[PDB]
């Protein structure tokens, strides 16, 4: 830099670097979340409750002076094995399942199995939402049986540690145990699952906050050989 | 893109006066700013300079302790503070933009200027060989410039500019770095040189080419202008 | 006796140098915690290089062969550069209290502009307090006649403290940095235990938080415990028991890198 | 779904009738092009550290 | 239904036999006489810092001095590769960007990603700021590549299995290139800007005609997805990199498979490929933190360019002076 114009260029570069430093300081204090689900699931109305062929959406919410960013994947076709690599650094993944059909639940189970066992999604924990519980409650007593769909429903009983009409709880915990046996079939203690019983609610943000705090605490404990 | 200066008037000797340059129409917070003075019957002269982020300021050796520059980015306004006005500060002042990065064109836009009347060494000198030439509307024209030091740098740039102000208007920019043409100027001008001897050529000629042509250097501070070369038709 | 001292000096010099070069050559490890760990390594290297050879030479004999100004300078440098290690250790246990007891705000509070303040406060305060008490007559201006006969009569001179200075040294260089290192790690022990039972039944902290405490409580405690008692006692202590207690403090600086940088997988494989 | 089959067979017919050459000729052409422009490749043959702008 | 399938199978068999007729000798037999170029050392000369998240794409300039890079945080930075100065810094509307391009005349830049939009930015304005001039909408899947033809024409590759040709002045498609099976990943223009190649996840590559807009040729031979495609300087060949740790060379006039660049100690897939100025050296980036250099005429490995994380993009200057490589650790290195 032996000329005046070069000095002015270097000063401009330095100001750009100062702006970049401000941007980095703003960026380092935010948490990114990825939301997945199906068409029948209420993942569309969950966003509205928390609050042109676009390919992605974004929703912002704040709890206890913490910033969260949730990304909903929009107009993309059936298979996702290519663009899933871009999300291998988010805090957690939210999964929404409509447990009021008794027919497409096998498809949801297959989708959950595919997501949980992905190679690029290792070390990311999933928050499992079970939506539309009132529909299940209104449909179980009508008698829409589950033994035909799942032959093992006959040899199942309510677990002792369950903390809840007993048959409604039997159905709920049967679905929950299917999801958790899929989750516990693997994992090696590097990512976890946090199921919930969500209805049409207002405390979903608090549940997400608590689950994220627990996940980060476990990660930090594992880092320092304390766990 | 337009700049307006305000102030001026008649000042008693030894007084003070503050000049203001107001910019509106561009990203004023990214341009350097200069003040350039034109004597009533002489060539142009440089006064001061403030960078984009206010991190660097230069002053002319003629006036260093009496003038003060300041900028206010939120209001998009430039200021000049003058104290103890001598009898030489009786000229017109201009407000000039400047941006510096790889490939930019500094000194591209000039303001309108305001008049100010006062009652009664180690730098490079640039000399214009001829003061006036007669030409014909349709023939070729050539204007030469001279320098006391080699303007060519180690990197490869030769810092020479041509302005060619018209008789009654503010100066504009024709050529920057001795070879590159400006944006909106007709492509019948050209420039060439070797480091100490420079020439400006015009192929055709039209009634709008009448004016005075100037020669400025940008190798190091202070910035020294030329004398001028009027063309009469 | 000399061989073990030379071995300790060599181990300190190699460990601090290797940590300093490793935590600097790699752009991978440019995290603020690593910078704070690098500063402590530099402090330990400085302590090993300068003070330890002269102290070993003085301890091999029974008198010290240099001038009366160098004694002053050496003891003030020893105090200033030995308090910095304890301050740095007390600062390494505060960021881990934010990684586990406040995990959602860890990256927004441990910046690069906070580690700088920590390193400043760690460097400035010990030097100012150890240079403004040794030189400016506050070192021993409670008993001047007894001090000369006890130490300066015929032998290498060492810290001499009065009944008031010995308490301030204890409360400034061993208590405040010590009463905060234990409380934090005792809160963390009740968190890594609850969080580990739910993973197994819907352990490792005992074998990790135990060493980091019992290595610090074995080197400095036997020294600083006897140091404060002598002014309140009748000075009935041989100048041999209070001669090897310096080597415990030296051993702490020798074993600091082996506990804070050679125990985690993110550095062994990188 | 006959439209897809018709389109596929039409595209196959279009791509079936194209002139083709011998592999040895193509290899010779590639070799000739590589040999002809061997003196203008700074990566292939290093340039002395006076003509390049990325020195030091 | 069963009649069209039989005709298609017969046509495919006839095409395969016809191609096999002109197989003749192999490239390795002809080229084995030439002595190898040897062993190559390149030293890193500059390192460019300032990106927050990982780097996805970059593109050189025709002036051989400036370049543009894109990052996951949603930032575009234009560098000065000589003095390492920063000329511009542009913030994006959407942070999930997968590609970027730099105009041949140096007047515009383009980028796009998971928002199904391609954006055009004007670098030369009377005001001293860079602003967006045109948004091109109409695709269904995500954008994966884009290249400039001139100041008014651009070709885009999307994840909805189709390519397209756009008119920037009006913003409406003028041609659509259908025929692939999976989503398309990359494209490469020709020096004369009359043809271009394309690769998709169905393990097939096609040759297109810009003027009249239908597929001219089809190549097969890979076993898995297609990640990056280059195109020979001569204009009669191209190279491909896939997920099965293999590189392929195909000819246009002959329409067969040429020499193969693979080694038994590489398991991960290729992310980017690029040629040298004379076409003698082919160099590709891998997932194992490295970047290998191959002898394009003998399938010999000679040289390694050893980054911290996965290498995502490459680039060779027009005059062959330097090579720039990006990676997922957010550092750009200029080699020589
Ligand atoms: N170098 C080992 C010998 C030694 C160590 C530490 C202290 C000491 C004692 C109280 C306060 C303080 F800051 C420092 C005195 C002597």
């Amino acid at each position: 830099t032996l000329s005046a114009e070069d000095k002015a260029a270097v000063e401009r570069s330095k100001m750009i670097e100062k702006q970049l430093q401000k941007d980095k300081q703003v960026y380092r204090a935010t948490h990114r979340l990825l939301l997945l689900g199906a068409d029948n699931s209420g993942k569309s109305t969950i966003v509205k409750q928390m609050r042109k062929t676009s390919g992605i959406f974004e929703t912002k919410f704040q709890v206890d002076k913490v910033n969260f960013h949730m990304f909903d994947v929009g107009a993309q076709r059936d298979e996702r094995r290519k663009w899933i690599q871009c999300f291998n650094d988010v805090t957690a993944i939210i999964f929404v399942v409509d447990s009021s059909d008794y027919n497409r639940l096998q498809e949801a189970l297959n989708d959950f199995k595919s997501i949980w066992n992905n190679r690029w999604l290792r070390t990311i924990s999933v928050i499992l939402f079970l939506n539309k519980q009132d529909l299940l409650a209104e449909k179980v007593l009508a008698g829409s049986k589950i033994e035909d769909y799942f032959p093992e429903f006959a040899r199942y009983t309510t677990p002792e540690d369950a903390t809840p009409d007993p048959r409604v709880t039997r159905a709920k915990y049967f679905i929950r145990d299917e999801f958790l046996r899929i989750s516990t079939a693997s994992g090696d203690g590097r990512h976890y699952c946090y199921p919930h019983f969500t209805c049409s609610d207002t405390e979903n943000a608090r549940r997400i906050f608590n689950d994220c705090r627990d996940i980060i605490q476990r990660m930090h404990l594992r880092q320092y050989e304390l766990l | 893109v337009q700049l307006v200066e305000s102030g001026g008037g008649l000042v008693q000797p030894g007084g003070s006066r503050k000049l203001s340059c107001s910019a509106s129409g561009f990203a004023f917070s990214s341009f350097g700013m200069h003040w350039v003075r034109q004597a009533p019957e002489k060539g142009l002269e440089w006064v001061a300079y403030i960078s984009s982020g206010s991190g660097t300021i230069y002053y002319a050796d003629t006036v260093k302790g009496r003038f003060t520059i300041s900028r206010d980015d939120p209001k998009n306004t430039l200021f000049l503070q003058m104290t103890s006005l001598r009898s030489e500060d009786t000229a017109m002042y201009y407000c000039v933009r400047s941006i510096y990065y790889y490939g930019s064109s500094p000194f591209d836009f000039w303001g309108q200027g305001t008049t100010l009347t006062v009652s009664a060494s180690a730098d490079i000198v640039m000399t214009q060989a001829t003061s006036s030439v007669p030409v014909t509307p349709g023939e070729s024209v050539s204007i030469s410039c001279r320098s006391s030091k080699s303007l060519l740098h180690s990197n490869g740039n030769t810092y020479l500019y041509w302005f060619l102000q018209r008789p009654g208007q503010s100066p504009q920019l024709l050529i920057y770095r001795m070879s590159n043409l400006a944006s909106g100027v007709p492509d019948r001008f050209s420039g060439s040189g070797s480091g100490t001897a420079f020439t400006l050529t015009i192929s055709r000629l039209e009634a709008e080419d009448v004016g005075v042509y100037y020669c400025m250097q940008h190798l190091e501070y202070p910035l020294t202008f030329g004398a001028g070369t009027k063309l009469e038709l | 006796l000399y061989s073990l001292m030379s071995l300790i000096i060599l181990a300190t010099l190699v460990g601090n140098l290797i940590v300093i070069i490793s935590i600097s050559h790699f752009k991978q490890l440019h995290t603020p915690t690593n910078w704070l760990l690098h500063s402590m390594a530099i402090v330990d290297f400085l302590l090993g290089c300068l003070i330890m050879p002269c102290s070993m030479v003085r301890t091999v004999e029974r008198c010290w062969y240099f001038g009366e100004i160098l004694c002053k300078v050496h003891t003030s440098t020893d105090i200033m550069l030995s308090s910095a290690s304890i301050f740095h250790l007390a600062f390494i246990s505060i960021d881990r209290y934010c990684a586990v007891c406040d995990p959602l705000r860890y990256k927004a509070k441990i910046n690069i502009s906070t580690i700088l303040v920590m390193i400043l406060v760690s460097w400035s305060l010990p030097a100012v307090y150890a240079f403004g008490m040794i030189f400016l007559e506050l070192n021993l201006k409670g008993v001047e006649e007894l001090y000369r006969s006890q130490v300066s009569d015929l032998g290498g001179c060492s810290p001499f403290f009065s009944k008031v200075s010995g308490v301030l040294a204890f409360m400034t260089s061993f208590y405040i940095p010590g009463s905060v290192m234990l409380f934090v790690y005792y809160r963390i022990y009740f968190i890594a235990k609850g969080q580990a039972r739910s993973i197994n039944r819907t352990t490792k902290a005992a074998k990790t938080l135990g060493i980091m405490v019992g290595v610090f409580l074995v080197c400095w405690c036997p020294f600083f415990l006897c140091t404060v008692l002598d002014p309140f006692l009748g000075y009935v202590i041989p100048p041999s028991l209070n001669d090897a207690l310096y080597w415990f403090g030296y051993l702490n600086s020798a074993l600091n890198p082996m506990v804070y940088a050679f125990f985690y997988p993110w550095f062994r494989r990188a | 779904s006959i439209a897809q089959a018709r389109k596929l067979v039409e595209q196959l017919k279009m791509e079936a009738n194209i002139d083709r050459i011998k592999v040895s000729k193509a290899a010779a052409d590639l070799m000739a092009y590589c040999e002809a422009h061997a003196k203008e490749d700074p990566l292939l043959t290093p340039v002395p550290a006076s003509e390049n702008p990325f020195r030091e | 239904l069963d009649q069209l399938r039989q005709e298609a199978e017969q046509l495919k068999n006839q095409i395969r036999d016809a191609r096999k007729a002109c197989a003749d000798a192999t490239l390795s037999q002809i080229t084995n006489n030439i002595d190898p170029v040897g062993r190559i050392q390149m030293r890193t000369r500059r390192t460019l810092r300032g990106h927050l998240a990982k780097i996805y794409a970059m593109h050189w300039g025709t002036d051989s001095r400036l370049l543009v890079s894109a990052s996951q945080d949603g930032k575009l930075i234009i560098w000065d590769s000589y003095t390492t100065n920063k000329v511009h810094a542009i913030p994006l509307r959407s942070s999930w960007v997968m590609t970027c391009a730099y105009a041949p005349s140096g007047n515009y830049v383009a980028c796009g990603g998971l928002d199904n939009i391609c954006s055009i930015y004007n670098l030369k304005t009377r005001e001293g700021n860079v602003r967006v001039s045109r948004e091109l909408a109409g695709h269904t899947g995500y954008l994966s590549c884009c290249r400039f033809l001139d100041d008014n024409q651009i070709v885009t590759s999307s994840g909805d299995t189709t390519c397209a040709l756009w008119d920037i002045e009006t913003g409406q498609q003028t041609t659509t290139f259908t025929g692939h099976t999976g989503d398309v990943m990359s494209l490469s223009l020709a020096p004369d800007t009359r043809l271009f190649v394309s690769g998709a996840c169905d393990a097939s590559a096609k040759l297109w005609d810009v003027r009249e807009g239908m597929c001219r040729q089809t190549f097969t031979g890979h076993e898995s997805d297609i990640n990056a495609i280059c195109f020979f300087p001569n204009g009669n060949a191209f190279a491909t990199g896939s997920d099965d740790a293999t590189c392929r060379l195909f000819d246009l006039r002959a329409d067969q498979e040429l020499m193969t660049y693979s080694h038994d100690n590489i398991i991960c897939g290729i992310t980017s490929v690029s040629f040298s100025k004379s076409g003698r050296l082919l160099l590709a980036g891998y997932d194992d933190f490295n970047c290998n250099v191959w002898d394009a005429l003998k399938a010999d490995r000679a040289g390694v360019l050893a980054h911290d994380n996965r290498v995502s993009c490459l680039g060779v200057t027009d005059d062959g002076m330097a090579v720039a490589t990006g990676s997922w650790d957010s550092f750009l290195k200029i080699w020589n």
